[PDB]
């Protein structure tokens, strides 16, 4: 088999971290068109029979223990996992209203070692997210 | 008898390394708006590999910023695939 | 469009 096996009772989770409006101390602005976006993905996943979560807002704390809670969820019926994070970012940050998260601080709740249920199983993580601050020029074809 | 703890995840990014990322105001993030489009289309058919191969073809041709602002005006995005998987992955049962 |  080449081929993870997808036949489990459940396809899995899929959360959706739907961040628009950020604290103003912070100097983020707000994130307008990321609701079309959530909305799309929640349909899109649900007819690819995903439980979907959609969490709207959360602070960097909220998004550390919404992911620690999740990985400790009974995942041993589900084939795999899927997380989209929306929001601001910067090269291997993402950003919750008040603050910045380590990508590696989210995923690392999934690890082969952090999450037995999961062992074997695709992970799948969706970011929709700055990396920098660099333009594409593109090239005329 | 092992596998390696990092194996098993796939980071599908809306942008290159280093690269700001687009998001339309009105039509949504170019990337989510083609991932949408990408999977209702083919996940019946392909591979995720392959979805998201049809996801950086569609942001990367059918996609350019329109600013005021020279600065931003007329540019242009890649999405970023990283695969740590060690199988193909189907959406249909 | 805008920059995230
Ligand atoms: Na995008």
């Amino acid at each position: 088999d080449n081929s993870y096996k997808m036949d489990y009772p459940e396809m899995g989770l899929c959360i959706i971290i739907n961040n628009k409006n950020f604290h103003k101390s912070t100097g983020m602005t707000s994130r307008s068109g990321t609701d079309v976006d959530a909305a799309n993905l929640r349909e899109t996943f649900r007819n690819l029979k995903y439980e979907v979560r959609n969490k709207n807002d959360l602070t960097r704390e909220e998004i550390v223990e919404l992911m620690r809670d999740v990985s400790k969820e009974d995942h041993s019926k589900r084939s795999s996992f899927v997380c989209v994070l929306l929001s601001h970012g910067e090269e291997g940050i993402i950003f919750g209203t008040n603050g910045p998260v380590d990508l590696k601080k989210i995923t690392n709740f999934f690890r082969g070692d952090r999450c037995r249920d999961l062992t074997g199983k695709p992970k799948l993580f969706i970011i929709q997210a700055c990396r920098g601050t660099e333009l594409d020029c593109g090239i005329e074809t | 008898h092992k596998i390696p703890v990092e194996a098993d995840f796939l980071y599908a990014y809306s942008t290159a390394p280093g690269y700001y990322s687009w998001r339309n105001s009105k039509d949504g993030s170019w990337f989510i708006q083609s991932l949408c489009a990408m999977l209702k289309q083919y996940a019946d058919k392909l591979e995720f590999m392959h979805i998201l191969t049809r996801v950086n073809r569609k942001v990367a041709t059918e996609f350019e910023s329109f600013s005021f602002d020279a600065t931003f005006h007329a540019k242009k995005q890649i999405p970023c695939i990283v695969s740590m998987l060690t199988k193909e992955l189907y959406f249909y049962h | 469009d805008e920059v995230d």
